[PDB]
């Protein structure tokens, strides 16, 4: 499995695998690794689908139950505070936070990446893209290269697929685009507006056009 | 002779509350209507407690604060232990009953306060609103049509008998609860709905010059 | 001066009780018959403790509610601890009766409710119907015929001692119950029966245009 | 002024125990008999404790119940210790007398109950049996012929007192108990023996075609 | 052991096979492993009989409680929290659940199959058939190629017997069909009439048909 | 040591082996395996003496205290299960159980043999016979030879003799009959009328014939 | 008003003390010599507590039981703590009137007990009895001839008084004890001595034809 | 009678707080200006709690020198748990209250003081200054312009109400805080302010020569 | 070391080594190894005098304790019950038991041994002899050539001596007759008077007549 978040101006994108393995044999094929717990925050872990799940919903429980006792939605620094209270106390996969800061100065500089370490310590992404998982550095190293044709929603996310391929290009427990199931990746994009699913056609085109070029 | 401490508790309690103002809950097409008098901005007497439940109080804030808080652990709290779909309108006064009897039977001076829990259908489900109301001493009676609380409830229970009409407007039915409270501008009044068209939450709060385009 | 005391708690749960609704059980050929006002569809008095096991109660619903409960738990758990044939009207009514004499005693004020407890002959076997009544001081009686609680219950008792047949049929015992209580369509009453030919589940609510056609 | 709290627990237990029904128990020459005034079946004031000891008892159902419940258990858990010999009726009288003293003392109001404990000599061994009583208070005393137990029992005192003879029959000290009790057909009695003949267990219960023909 | 569940169109089924062992000695002939638990879902775990049942007997308890309590059923996605939690506590053999959505938009589409992994996670299966066991991957691997003859409740059942054959073909742990003794797999099929048992003349004749078939 | 247990029409017998060793050396001689705890129930204990009688003292003390505090003895359901629990919570050689079911519809067929894996868990025996301990096997495997001849009770004690003539034969820590000192095994049958031992003369001419015929 | 309290509890426990029998203990030239009217077989006011120590007690039977058994295990206690010799009629006369001040401090209801300590010398060895009273207030006191308690003791002790001489034997002490109470066969009298010349255990009953044959 | 009581604690606290000297708060341009008459240097009854929340009292020095520091406590334990921004002024003033509420309703003697919570807003941003009051018995108020606390405060609020304008200067506002409290140099007069325009800490004591150049 | 006890028609004997030695060295030259705790039982601990004197202590005290609390002393069953108590409790050397039963039909068989195993398990002997410690083997085969020369008393103590030399000569851990310093074995007889010790010149004599037929 392999989750990657790039940002891009005006926003953040994130997205994820569909294989889920154990050891040498598959054991699904339409695994979510993605979820929305906020209108401005979404959250994915590199595991099953019912840890992420779980993780999931007990965070937006929590955000929720804040919410309505106080009246206020949390700042995005409180945010990450409660989030690695929740890692430390389970401890195991680690998780990966992106989300939009509606409070920042400069609203095109306003997506935030996080991520946690092995020991539970949280870090603020500062290169513009990271990925969590065990085609990490595959992806990693794609994106390296590729960044530089990012310049909005539509390229991020061009990029961000392309990047889900070149690390299952190299990696068994990572799952490429499935054109004869029909089973591709899921993203969001949060923008200004909120924290969107992307459409499964939207996808499968950038997938479909990926595939020709490679070939 | 406890029919003397009783009746002692009994007389208390009911001059703390009728010191205190009036709030008066209506339910029309789209939901429950909530009007209050709040010249503070910083206080509040009307909040959430679920997806679809609402609260509503009339008293001493710091007592009824506390039983906010309160119901909406409990809500959160067996939302999470079996389903969403789980917590009712009908748990939570029952709970709110057993502690405001609890209160009243155990503490040394009762609670001068008076709760009201209103439930709107799911959506995209049809079913007429329920309202219920909660007495000092744990008494639990269900209203049809509209509760009325706190001061001098007599005269605007007789104004709202009369001139009243089910699957009203907004507007209109704002106008009647203004009319029958009279018996007040956008200050020192606080309006909050339950509007059941809402796909998760119902709740929303009306305040501003919104306030007075509907009045 | 215990005297005092427990004249003056005897007093106050007699007027507490008084004032409540009367509820009246009828052992008719086919099990038991459980008739009540009830203008609220939301409160319910008549529920299901075990297989074979009914229950009804009169006066304050948060007192009652949280018997009901609790004898509910406790058949559950007798019934997982040994079997599902231990659990018997009898322990039941025992079990009521040492809480009730606990809470007249030790508690500061005396619960105000009346509690019955009803069994029917399991599948396929033969046995007289037993009711049970359990009065607020812990005081248990055991009833051949009917039960008779809540308000002014002597007319009805009168009514009922009158005119009241055995081996009687469903409607004819329906009539007759809802005479005497008179001495009321389908809104503001509650029937419940314990039929005694169901295989397992005994207990069964009647409730909309079936009332109607029986009455 | 203890002396008046003393007084007055000391009458609203008698008050109580007088309301009662009576009891009665005779030492026949194949142990002892127990007569008992049991309008319901399901209820029952005379029961057993182990092997050779016997329950009698007089007063509020829930009260003795409770006692009788606690001595059996203690009976169990010394038999289990330290043998089945161990048990016998004056650890049993004497538990019971310090438990209706402490209740006496410390708890708010008295038990109105009333005790009778009766033991038989083992299988193939010859010895006098033994009946005891324990009062409210905690006050006990040796019976070697009749305990007389609820009610008014001065006159069936003093008609047992006359026409008592050592060394009866069974059906002669039944005739008799029965006489000095109306002093009751199936219907409305209870009847139980301890008899010294049987090889472990000596309580045995008469009731149907039995009595009758007894009678 | 295998217990396999395929979905058909308007329903569901679910059969098990009827071996227990110790290594390489047989324990059990007849041993039952799937088991009803509610009206509209049922049970299996590959195992010991003791085990299966006892899961079954709690998680019935635990849904009649829920319903007794608050006097509705349990949604779907709740009766999976409640399962979820019972596995948990218990860490050993993981459970197999499938049942009937009533509150689905499309009744066609209402069966569900649950599984749990190794750790303990629960995953809603998308793929229209599940099997666990020693003999699962044969079981999984002969339902590949016979779902596209599935088409109703009949074939549905047929192509389950298959399964279960070509998996104890292959394992030695999974007993097959006994033509001799006469002990045949059990069967439990859901639909919108709720959960039944399948008679055993029909799973004879069936596995009869296969066996004449494949020789 | 061994102990088995085999179903004849109409009742089931049990008998066990009287050797104890430490290792390869000879312990006792006379040990008692098999104890009466009930009416219509015997256990037995492949092991020590003073395990097995005290697992039968314990067994036998809860049987009695139940049937003292409840007045009805317990249902065979209800026995298995308190059973089970005494053997969950000891965990170790593990218990065999044989009693009489009298609320079965056929009395032909009431004879029921309970069995205990390694794990704890209870299994009802479906062929008609049982053996636990060492010579388990060898007895097993002689009653599947035997258990056509089995018509009546006499045949079935015959038929457990033999086998466990045949375990000793094969088994060194299994003792057989001794025409020595005079030491046969003992046997217990449990009927409609009770449980019973049998006495020793008859196992000793059983022994004698047996022992002829083998020669 | 504390005094008030005191001498209403000490009336109180005055009144109940003077209701109960005398018992009077003697110091003749063997030992000491304890005379008692008990009219109960099966109930006893004297009891051993230790080699050398008697125990003598008047007034309610559960009250000083209690005593008695706690006396009896302290002086066990200490015995096996540091040695048989340890124990001493002092340290028992102690405790006891500490407890005693305790309960009559403390407790609702003081203890109306009188309770008397005897001491011998060892054998072989040449010392004075030694005799104390403790009162139900905790009062300590020594006496160096006679002890008297229970009921009206203003007649005994002058009948005590006069007619006493030192080194008596057995028999004139038992007839000057029983001259002295009657101021009486073998019924309806206890008599017990702590003989000096014995070689560990002094206590001993003197019960039957050699009671006669003494008096 | 809690009335009574109540009455009585009320008067008693209204007695004990208007002994005391007063404290005047104002709401100039710049923040919160705080006045009060401290003739010690040692003792101050003007704090701070957070980085833009104040503290006021008057009355006994103990009794709100403990609720200082636990607001302080408490308001670092929010700001470490959540974040710097969750601390506000109605968190505080709602604490306070509560815990003022139950000093009234469960302790002996209830605490004679008054309390006043003040809010600036966060550097950068506008917003109004906030005042809250807190009386004894848990009432909590907001006041717009000015808290008066302390002593005879009618003539004050008078002196007040009268020649009071917005958004005036420092040395305005102290002047005229000086005159209404005189209706007093540097000694004897304790002066701090919530300078809005410090960067985190708005907290700032005025003494000295500054304090004289500003009068 | 090695006790032997062996029982002869009116009584039974035991008897004890007096050596012990910490491996290959000699630490104690006159260690009792058995003793006296009842007037009807004696008990002997192979090991270090220490430990036998502590455990006979204990035992003592408990039997006393028993014997003084109800009066009575306990019966032979409850004697073994209360000691196998002591045993589980300590875990180590295991303890031999040897009594009287008085209550016994047959006073020539009224003699018991009791033994203890490794997991401390309780068993009565019936072969008439039995021995414990490091010679028990020898012993045990010495008794059961020489068990037929016993006919009464001597005649037992005569074979327990030549046992305990038996065990001696093969045994370099077991002491034998010391004819230079005059050290013999201890011994115990019981009968129905009681049990007392043996003089040490029986011994010597039986010991010298022994030794002298050896040679």
């Amino acid at each position: 499995a392999t989750i990657v978040a790039l940002k891009y101006p005006g926003g953040v994108v994130m997205a994820g695998d569909r294989r889920s393995t154990q050891g040498n044999m598959i054991s699904g094929r339409d695994v979510r690794k993605v979820y929305i717990t906020d209108d401005y925050t979404a959250t994915g872990i590199a595991g099953t689908a019912a840890v992420a799940v779980e993780f999931a919903r007990l965070y937006a429980v929590e955000l929720e139950h804040y919410e309505k006792l106080e009246g206020v939605p949390l700042t995005f620094a409180g945010k990450i505070n409660r989030l690695a209270i929740m890692v430390r106390g389970n401890l195991l996969a680690l998780p990966l936070l992106a989300g939009y800061d509606i409070h920042a100065s400069d609203p095109q500089s306003a997506g935030r990446i996080v991520s946690f370490d092995a020991a539970g310590g949280w870090n603020i992404e500062e290169e513009g893209y990271q990925a969590v998982g065990s085609g990490s550095l595959f992806a990693k190293s794609s994106m390296k290269k590729l960044y530089s044709q990012v310049t909005d929603g539509d390229s991020g996310l061009r990029v961000a697929v392309e990047a889900l391929y070149d690390a299952a290009d190299d990696d068994s427990a990572t799952g490429g685009p499935d054109l004869v199931r029909g089973i591709f990746p899921t993203a969001v994009i949060i923008d200004a507006d909120g924290a969107v699913d992307v459409p499964e056609s939207r996808i499968a085109e950038l997938a479909r056009a990926i595939i020709e070029s490679r070939s | 002779s406890p029919e003397q401490a009783m009746r002692e508790r009994s007389e208390l309690a009911r001059k703390g509350i009728a010191r205190a103002k009036s709030v008066v809950a209506l339910a029309y097409a789209g939901g429950v209507l909530f009007v209050a008098e709040n010249p503070s901005r910083s206080l509040q007497k009307i909040s959430e407690l679920y997806d679809r439940v609402g609260f509503a109080a009339a008293g001493k804030f710091n007592e009824f604060d506390n039983l906010r808080r309160g119901g909406i652990q409990f809500a959160d709290t067996r939302g999470y232990a079996y389903d969403r779909r789980d917590v009712t309108g009908r748990q939570l006064a029952n709970v709110y009953a057993q502690t405001l009897g609890t209160i009243f039977t155990e503490q040394a001076k009762p609670y001068e306060v008076e709760l009201c829990v209103a439930e709107v259908a799911h959506y995209g489900e049809t079913k007429r609103p329920e309202l219920y109301r909660i007495t000092y001493d744990g008494s639990i009676a269900d209203e049809p049509h509209f509760v009325v609380m706190g001061g001098t409830t007599e005269p605007i229970a007789n104004a709202l008998k009369e001139s009243y009409a089910e699957n009203a407007s907004l507007t209109d039915a704002l106008r009647i609860a203004v009319a029958a409270l009279r018996a007040l501008g956008v200050a020192s009044l606080e309006v909050a709905v339950l509007d059941a068209n809402r796909p998760r939450r119902a709740f929303r709060r009306i305040t501003g010059s919104a306030l007075q385009a509907l009045l």
